[PDB]
């Protein structure tokens, strides 16, 4: 049902949070662990700011925070050109849940189509469920980014996820889940966007996480 | 839409 594959998902949700060395930390928004020490984030949480490498990273796990250096994650792309969201190994992160067979395939993304979903998320770790309305894919979506100083970038990415829907900052990096029982309620993607009653998700497929 |  699309509340067990809720439960899975909270279960590998964390907070993701950056921070200069011993200062301040600011939580951003979620990240998903999918199978050993490696996460789904969007990269637009600390791509865009100066000097990222130099900052740490953190990730809370119910209160258990565990921190690293940025230049010590190892950040793999989904596929080829911007997707925003990435993959990220944290070796100081204990081993999640894999997760990875809950995720939809290429094959069978037709079969979300036109059907209702479910965001899997949280603001600053409190869970929370959204409704989205019944699904299109847009292949190619844009939004816009503001950075910490105001200035603002405009991304795109291929094929994402748009359903009518009520999101607010910190959702990103929670997971769209089908309600579509005959794909077991597959996780369709992750959530990078909103705005205007809609809410955009980035598609990952089950294949992409071939690229380890 | 903006980055949320
Ligand atoms: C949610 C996970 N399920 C899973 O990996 O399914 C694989 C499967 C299940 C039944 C028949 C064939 C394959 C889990 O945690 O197990």
């Amino acid at each position: 049902s699309t509340l067990e594959i809720a439960g899975l998902v909270r279960k590998n949700l964390v907070q993701f949070g950056v921070g200069e060395k011993n200062g301040s930390v600011r939580w951003v928004m979620n990240a998903l662990g999918v199978k050993d020490d490696w996460l789904l984030v969007p990269s637009h949480a600390y791509k865009f700011e100066k000097d990222y490498e130099m900052m740490e990273f953190y990730f809370n796990r119910g209160g258990t925070y565990y921190s690293i250096s940025a230049g010590n994650v190892v950040i793999q792309s989904l596929d080829v050109g911007f997707q925003d969201v990435v993959l990220m190994k944290v070796p100081t992160i204990p081993k999640f849940r894999d997760i990875t067979q809950h995720f939809i395939k290429k094959g069978d993304v037709p079969r979300a189509l036109n059907r209702l979903a479910t965001l899997v998320t949280t603001v600053n770790g409190t869970p929370m469920l959204i409704s989205e309305g019944p699904l299109k894919m847009e292949e190619k979506a844009t939004y816009v980014h503001k950075k910490n100083d105001g200035t603002t970038v405009d991304l795109t990415v291929d094929q994402a996820w748009r359903g009518k829907g009520e999101g607010l900052p910190g959702m990103c990096g929670g997971a769209l889940v089908s309600s579509n029982q005959s794909i077991q309620n597959a996780i369709l993607g992750i959530h990078v966007a909103g705005g205007n009653s809609i809410l955009v998700a980035k598609l990952v497929t089950q294949e992409m996480f071939q690229n380890i | 839409l903006a980055a949320q």
